[PDB]
């Protein structure tokens, strides 16, 4: 047959990605509990500002996704290859014309760029219609990132459903937390307001709140919460406002489906997703 | 006709409530469906008969829900074959073994997603967290299942007190994870969630071990706020609430973009302040 293509995207703690050393492969490293990292190479743009070319080259990938693809392969026994997705995008629908086209990893699994999304991707109605999601491998949903000391109550707080731009807040490009914004007209005033500053990536939004740049920025708890249990001039308020899982990705052909899922129930119920917790996300409380 | 669907449910509060019909006009009002009960006549014979109820509660409001939006009409009933759903030599009982063995084109409750149901129906999305989750009274010092507390219990002594309410998806799982507690637990065994509240509270028990949605319900309406989950409402095996359809059936496409688009249109954090919010 053919190796599996992932398309899988830089987000800790779910995906590390860092370089290869100079003879090509990976450096050895250990766990917080002392156990060897597991990494695959994974080819990507080193280059990422928008509207220009992107130069692909092998890069070391690891983390919870990764461990989680890793033990999808054994129990399935597939064979693949990961890279990167190009455009550095989750992946929303959007209108060109009256033409729309998916970009993101959504768009490099429709055109069989990618054969599986394995990354930390939001389950939505919007990309169902398109492709098959596992059952979660992830339960979280979404909160607000601040800096210490910066007093908001959360979703409700009136800096956010009354804005101004003595207060910027904002999330991720092409991503679901976009699509939730766009979608909901009773958010209509806050979409207005972060459309203006939205960020490429979600790593570069967070240096933009220790920064004091982006007062605040609205994404995914299962991220938010790890980097303020590591950087501690940051701070999450409000508890999640919306709850959301993250799924493995396949198209609706795809023979792995049943199969991949069945993995990822199995691994809920025998503890291994709360050791992939254990090793990733939960260890350090400021 | 294809558009009308033989669907089973289960009462378990407030996902699905029961009440009796108006003996007149014998029609259900309000926020309620039409649910029927099979009810046996006596134990001497197989003859019973279909008692005319009514349904309410957050499951039931999905329903009416999903019947607007995918379109279907349905005869609600009432599994009297087990409850959830166990697999006994090899046969499945409950909701699960209806849709199985195609009395149900589908299974709308309190129904918990798991790899070995899985096995033998298709799950919709998953509509409402869960998992197992632990139940003392505020202050008792368990992290958690994982606590040798319960692992290893006659270490302690007098030894911890612990049980379940046997047969569904939370036993399942402690037998094949933990032998040892699941053959220490089962003399602490519950015949319901309403008994093991009561040990709970009167202290013949220490802990409740349970479906976490539940508890989280029973933790929010309890009197005086003394009975809490564990870490702060921390989670083992965390899975969900999801709708079981026949395998291959043609309604889970539609059925899950359907509970997407509630979600994602915020309807679903609504049922979940009117069913599910507690004082506590
Ligand atoms: O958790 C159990 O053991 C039983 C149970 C309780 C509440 C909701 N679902 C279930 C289920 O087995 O589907």
């Amino acid at each position: 047959s053919t190796r599996l293509k992932i398309v899988t995207i830089h987000q800790e703690p779910f995906v590390y990605v860092k370089p290869t050393m100079s003879d090509g492969t990976c450096k050895e490293e250990f766990t917080v509990n002392g156990d060897p990292v597991k990494k695959v190479i994974c080819t990507g743009p080193n280059d990422t500002s928008p509207g220009s070319p992107r130069h692909t080259v092998p890069q070391c990938c690891y983390g919870f996704c990764i461990d989680l693809l890793i033990k999808l392969a054994r129990t399935m026994n597939f064979t693949y290859e990961v890279h990167l997705v190009a455009d550095g995008k989750f992946g929303t629908q959007e209108r060109v014309s009256n033409k729309k086209e998916w970009n993101g990893m959504m768009g490099e699994l429709l055109s069989g760029q990618a054969d599986m999304i394995v990354a930390p991707l939001t389950i939505n109605n919007e990309r169902a219609q398109y492709i098959e999601f596992s059952k979660p491998f992830k339960y979280q949903g979404l909160t607000i990132l601040v800096k210490k000391g910066t007093r908001i109550t959360g979703i409700n707080d009136p800096r956010l459903r009354n804005p101004s731009d003595k207060f910027i807040y904002a999330t991720v490009k092409q991503s679901s937390v976009d699509i939730y914004f766009r979608r909901q007209v009773e958010l209509s005033t806050m979409y207005r307001h972060m459309e203006k500053h939205n960020y490429e990536s979600a790593a570069e939004a967070i240096q933009a709140v220790r920064d004091n740049k982006l007062h605040a920025f609205i994404w995914d708890s299962a991220v938010l919460e790890f980097e303020a249990s590591q950087k501690c001039d940051l701070v999450t308020t409000g508890e999640l406002f919306f709850r959301s899982g993250f799924g493995i990705g396949m198209r609706k052909d795809s023979p792995w489906k049943q199969n991949v899922s069945l993995s990822i129930l199995k691994s809920h119920e025998n503890g291994f997703m709360e050791d992939l917790d254990k090793t990733w996300v939960r260890y350090q409380e400021c | 006709d294809d558009n009308h669907l033989s669907i089973v449910t289960l009462e378990e509060a407030p996902f699905v409530i029961v009440e009796d019909i108006d003996p007149l006009t014998e029609t259900c009002v309000r926020n309620t469906v039409p649910c029927r009960k099979f009810v046996k006549i006596n134990n001497s014979t197989n003859e019973g008969m279909n008692v005319k109820k009514c349904c309410k509660g957050f499951c039931i409001d999905i329903l009416k829900k999903l019947s607007r939006t995918v379109k279907f009409t349905y005869d609600l009933y009432l599994v009297t074959n087990g409850k959830h759903g166990k697999k006994v030599n090899n046969v499945w009982n409950g909701m699960i073994g209806e849709v199985v063995y195609q009395r149900a084109v589908m299974a709308v409750g309190s129904l918990t997603i798991n790899e070995e149901r899985s096995e033998v129906v298709d799950f919709s999305v998953p509509f409402v967290e869960t998992g197992i989750s632990v139940m003392v009274s505020r202050g008792t010092q368990v992290t958690g299942l994982s606590d040798k507390k319960f692992q290893r219990p006659h270490d302690y002594s007098p030894p911890f007190r612990f049980g379940t309410v046997p047969n569904g998806s939370t036993e399942r799982n402690i037998r094949n994870n933990y032998p040892y507690m699941h053959q220490y637990m089962t003399r602490f065994n519950q015949r319901g969630v309403e008994d093991a509240l009561v040990s709970l509270k009167t202290g013949k028990l220490d802990a409740f071990i349970y479906d976490a949605a539940v508890l989280n319900y029973k933790a929010g309406r309890d009197e005086g706020c003394k009975l809490v989950t564990i870490g702060s409402g921390y989670i083992f095996a965390t899975t969900g609430y999801g709708i079981a359809l026949q395998k291959g059936s043609p309604w889970k496409r539609q059925i899950d973009l359907a509970l997407l688009q509630f979600v994602g249109d915020g309807e679903m954090e609504e049922l979940e302040t009117l069913w599910l919010t507690g004082i506590c």
